[PDB]
């Protein structure tokens, strides 16, 4: 019933669809852009960030400088400032091993550490993983204590990183001179295209460590008396030496779309060639360097008309100079088409020769224009080469502001050359970034977490400083980022802070509080322990007005405290919200079988909110009423059951209520104890030094206060019912029954009674436990020692307001326990303020917060990367 | 890239009808015929029809079990393909698929449940199977709709266990078994307890089995 023309039409369609991405396959495999996702930099004129690069070049500096003499070297040159620094300990090196390591391999360690951050992977994730590593690097002599041949084999520059950092692509060292950097690039995309690896570094690093260098150009007379290079100039007169770290990270273009990564800019293309049969081994060839540009087109689909920017091998050589300037007259100077002059500088002019990182400097400050839409500038000393003929007008020097142009491709782009001593060419097209284009508890917030971590306090305070710093220097960026940035694209270490601010100037002036050891308002710190979480829920005492009535809003929570008003209005005459949204004609939070429920409520929906946000609690422990949230919260008990047991249990106290008093006793407990024999008993032991006395016959009550006076601090409790003594012995039979219908489940997170002072299974908890809960006396004190024994590190009290925080903490104190003790609401705070820095406190403790879950994403920032604690490191041999 | 979402299925009475819907996206709708396909519960693929594209005419074509019961649409403006099911039958239940092409199904959607009942939800029954290597189990019978949820131990016991798929009985109440094979040390402190579970009727059942 389908015609044979229908049927070929269907056949054929798919057959030119197939066809269709075959070719686009093969254009992948072929040309597939790489993403730069990241990029790290420590180069001559105290630059250790890009962005220190981008000032020195826009400020016309340079660097050059007479030698230092931390090395045991008439002498100028270009010099790292931290070339002998390194954090050792960081990276689990001994510091016998550090001393005997070339500092090029130390340097590449710590710039690929900073690339990494850049590109917003935590490098944990990247352990076991598919991940490459190419280092265009040179030998120098370092050695000339063990650990030496290691130290100084250049393999060893790149798999030590792969050790280090776990990954498991290919490493490779690879030699091409003042292009080995560029040579690694290239062979870096040409991996991640053929899949050998999913990721990689590449980049190169060189440090003057030996005597042969500075001294083997000074006799070979190629060196500037200056220590700067003038290039294209007609004060050329010899390069500068220098030495850095310069390293990207690269991934295939599709796969860095999908993982949402920000991209700084793309290798469209890029070509490697020789010179080949040249004047001598060392001189360069004009026709060379135009075969591997026309090469690097080819490969990028591009023409030279689309390049606006070159950034040149410019060492400031009289010869070598106009060689590579013939060479970009015949090629980007023909058929620029309208498009303006192509404008020409290079990197060497502000921080000498780096030699093997030479390529990759040029590609940082090529990715810093494409950032800002701004020609990257060069310095410019003097009059153009006399040597070079500018008549076209096609090429020009980029001398200052310029803004970087577009091509017809609507897409900016600078090509990127590197040529080195044994003829080995290379040049890269680099192309601006494409378009990008692509929920929330605790929604509404004002203000904003900003976490922060190291390996030390004083790297952590320093993390603080530099953020400070970096956040002043740069206002205007958006808050969300930096909190995003912050907690999703960093590693989180063991020491921690956190600052809780609304705009960018209380978050600078937050962060200086942390570099200094300051304690203030918005401010929390501490150590992550594993060992898992304790959620505690006190007995009485953390009501208030209207408690988390600004908590009402955030869904998650909203939606708890519907599933209580259901149950507690069939239950009892009235409602949870009735009683915490403002109350019209609502029941009074002054009366035992209101408070009780309502706070069992609050403390049920407050720990699922923490659920919600990514707390996982490891056990749970409560105190008289608030074990029944306990049992809810740990699955024992269905909340519809759990508001059952908690109406009925505290309509009970009510109708004993009257004739009784409970008195807080700031003292411990074989004493009062001793006190308490004649002249009633103790209901309460929360703490060594705190004990709650209940006995009633107020009469008494008002007996022992008095007594207390001569100097123990007794205070009453606003309660006019004893529980926890006989008093409540005449509900026993009524409340038995009528909680009969409960069901008692397994627990899903362990339950700790502190009835019983012991885990339990779950199923114990019919009428008979919460009768017993309400006659017995609450061993609290000792449940916290069983768990602190038992290696639980953080006690998180799930509450609208803190009652048991005090007594825990003293108990750690006296087991001389490091574990911390968290709150979650405040008399005054019960915001979704106040429930954001409980989350950014309990995240410095080891508690897990899906920082994600909780705000949202937002978008990566180029925030200073981990603050490098170094020692020096300079073998004399 | 190419989507074909699907959306509108559910449970309905017999006699009622019911429009299933399927959203295309990354490709000219408008070039393909459209057809549906159906699967009844772990029986094989059966065609329902199919739209032609407009360049072909835009007609259609159906199977005779369903031919003045069912229509096929389309509305190449939203991108949509449909499905009218009209006088619906307990035997029409399935799991329905949209899938690009008269011919040639070269991409196909998620799939749409669509169960005809004139079942009431009802909560189950668990009665346990006692292990008369030892076997023991429970059967947990005549509840509605699915699905239904069975541990063991609070999912401490998963070696041995061995959850069936329900099945429909003939009163139209869905009937699902579940066995743990256990050493015959069936009283050596090895209580065994399985969990079952039917949120559509607010249930939860713990049951113990011994001989």
């Amino acid at each position: 019933a389908s015609t044979d023309s229908e049927k070929v039409a269907e056949y054929l369609r798919r057959a030119t669809l197939d066809l269709r991405a075959a070719r686009q396959r093969i254009r992948e495999l072929e040309s597939e852009p790489i993403a730069i996702v990241g990029m790290a930099c420590r180069l001559p004129g105290e630059v250790d960030s890009p962005e220190r690069l981008w000032e020195l070049i826009t400020s016309g500096r340079d660097s050059a400088a007479e030698v230092p003499d931390d090395r045991g070297w008439r002498a100028h040159g270009n010099f790292m400032a931290g070339a002998g620094d390194f954090d050792a300990a960081f990276f689990g090196i001994s510091p016998r091993e550090a001393l005997a390591m070339d500092p090029q391999q130390r340097q590449a360690l710590e710039t690929t550490w900073e690339a990494l951050e850049s590109a917003g992977i935590p490098p944990e994730t990247l352990r076991g993983s598919d991940t490459g590593v190419f280092v265009g690097m040179s030998h120098q002599g370092y050695a000339t204590d063990g650990y030496l041949l290691t130290g100084n084999t250049a393999s060893v520059a790149s798999g030590r990183i792969a050790y280090v950092l776990g990954l498991e692509g290919p490493a490779l060292t690879v030699d091409t001179a003042c292009s080995s950097s560029l040579v690694a690039l290239h062979t870096a995309c040409g991996s991640l295209r053929d899949g050998d690896c999913g990721l990689a570094v590449a980049g190169g690093v060189s440090v003057m460590a030996g005597p042969e260098v500075f001294t083997e150009f000074s006799r070979q007379g190629a060196l500037s008396p200056d220590g700067r290079c003038k290039p294209f100039s007609d004060e050329a007169d010899g390069f500068g030496l220098g030495e850095g770290s310069a390293f990207v990270v690269l991934q295939r273009l599709s796969d860095a779309r999908r993982e949402g990564r920000r991209v700084l800019g793309v290798v469209a293309g890029s070509a490697v060639n020789q010179d080949g049969a040249s004047n001598g081994l060392s001189a360069p060839s004009g026709v060379a360097q135009q075969r591997v540009i026309r090469r690097a087109w080819a490969r990028a689909g591009i023409t030279g008309a689309d390049v606006a920017v070159v950034e040149a091998h410019g060492t400031g050589t009289r010869l070598g100079d106009p060689v590579e300037a013939s060479a970009l007259l015949a090629t980007y100077g023909k058929s620029r088409g309208s498009s303006g002059p192509v404008l020409l500088g290079s990197v060497k002019s502000n921080i000498g020769h780096a030699q093997a990182a030479a390529g990759v400097a040029g590609v940082i400050k090529v990715l810093l224009g494409l950032e800002r839409g701004v020609v990257p500038p060069m310095l410019c000393r003097g009059e153009r080469s006399g040597l070079i003929d500018w008549s076209s007008g096609e090429i020009e020097l980029a001398d200052g502001v310029r803004e970087w142009s577009p091509a017809a491709d609507g897409v900016r782009r600078a090509g990127v050359s590197a040529f080195g001593v044994s003829g080995t060419n290379a040049h890269v097209i680099i192309a601006e970034p494409p378009e990008p284009e692509p929920r929330r508890m605790l929604p509404a917030t004002g203000v904003v977490p900003v976490v922060l971590s190291a390996r030390t306090g004083a790297a952590l305070r320093a993390q603080a400083g530099r953020l400070a710093d970096h956040l002043a220097a740069h206002p205007g960026i958006a808050p969300a980022d930096v909190s995003w940035t912050m907690a999703r694209a960093r590693q989180h270490f063991e020491e921690r802070a956190a600052v809780l601010a609304a705009d960018t100037a209380e978050a600078v002036h937050r962060l200086r509080a942390v570099a200094d050891g300051a304690v203030v308002p918005g401010v929390v710190t501490g150590s992550a322990s594993d060992g898992g979480s304790v959620f505690v829920f006190p007995g009485q005492g953390a009501q208030w007005e209207g408690m988390a009535r600004e908590l009402l809003p955030v869904p998650v929570f909203a939606e708890s405290i519907a599933e209580c008003d259901a149950v507690l209005s069939e239950v009892a005459g009235f409602s949870v919200s009735e009683v915490l949204e403002p109350r019209p004609d609502a029941p009074s939070l002054e009366r035992v079988d209101v408070v009780q429920p309502v706070l069992f409520a609050v403390m049920v929906s407050l720990a699922r909110l923490w659920r919600a946000c990514g707390a996982v609690p490891s056990a749970v422990i409560g105190h008289s009423q608030g074990e029944i949230a306990a049992a809810v919260v740990a699955g024992a008990l269905s909340l519809e059951d759990g508001m059952r047991v908690v109406a009925r249990r505290s309509r009970a106290v009510r109708a004993v209520a009257g004739r009784g008093s409970m008195l807080s006793v700031r003292g411990g407990r074989s004493d009062v104890e001793k006190l308490l024999a004649d002249d009633l008993e103790v209901a309460a032991v929360n703490g060594p030094d705190a004990v709650v006395v209940a006995g009633d016959a107020q009469a008494a009550r008002e007996f022992l206060e008095y007594c207390e006076g001569v100097g123990i601090r007794a205070r009453a409790i606003p309660v006019d019912y004893a529980s926890h003594t006989a008093h409540v012995e005449p509900v026993r039979d009524e409340l038995v029954q009528a909680l009969a219908g409960i069901t008692p489940r397994r627990a899903e997170v362990p339950f700790f009674s502190t009835l019983t002072g012991d885990f339990l299974d779950g199923t114990e908890l019919d009428a008979g436990y919460w009768y017993r809960n309400l006659r017995h006396p609450v061993e609290f004190h000792s449940a916290v020692q069983a768990l602190t024994d038992q290696g639980y590190a953080t006690f998180i009290e799930v509450s609208p307001h803190p009652v048991l925080a005090s007594s825990v903490q003293e108990t750690l104190d006296d087991a001389e326990s490091d574990a911390a003790v968290l709150g979650t609401l405040e008399r005054d705070a019960g915001d979704a303020d106040r429930f954001l820095t409980a989350l950014a406190d309990a995240h410095t403790r080891g508690v897990a917060v899906d920082w994600e879950a909780v705000l949202g994403r937002a978008g990566l920032v180029d925030l200073p990367g981990y603050p490098f604690q170094g020692k020096r490191f300079w073998l004399l041999p | 890239e190419v989507q074909l979402v699907q959306s509108g299925g559910g449970l309905v009475q017999p006699g009622r009808s019911l429009r299933l819907s399927c959203t295309a996206s990354g490709f000219t709708f408008g070039d393909y015929a459209m057809s549906w396909v159906r699967q009844a519960p772990g029986k094989g693929l059966e065609w329902v029809g199919f739209i032609r594209s407009k360049a072909y005419g835009g007609t259609t074509e159906y199977a005779a079990s369903v031919k003045g019961r069912f229509t096929i649409s389309r509305d190449d403006s939203k991108s949509i393909a449909y499905l009218q099911m009209n006088s619906l039958k307990t035997e029409d239940t399935a799991v329905y698929y949209c899938t690009r092409g008269g011919t040639l199904f070269d991409y196909w959607g998620q799939g749409t449940l669509v169960t005809v009942s004139s079942a009431s939800t009802k909560g189950p029954s668990v009665f346990p199977l006692a292990p008369s290597t030892a076997a023991l189990g429970c059967l947990v019978k005549d509840y509605f709709p699915e699905p239904v949820t069975v541990s063991w131990n609070s999912g401490a016991l998963t070696s041995g266990v061995h959850t069936f798929p329900a099945v429909l009985q003939s009163s139209g109440l869905y009937s699902l078994s579940s066995v743990v094979t256990v050493p015959s040390s069936s009283l050596g402190t090895q209580t065994y307890i399985c969990n079952v579970n039917h949120k559509p009727s607010n249930t939860k059942v713990d049951k113990k089995v011994e001989p």
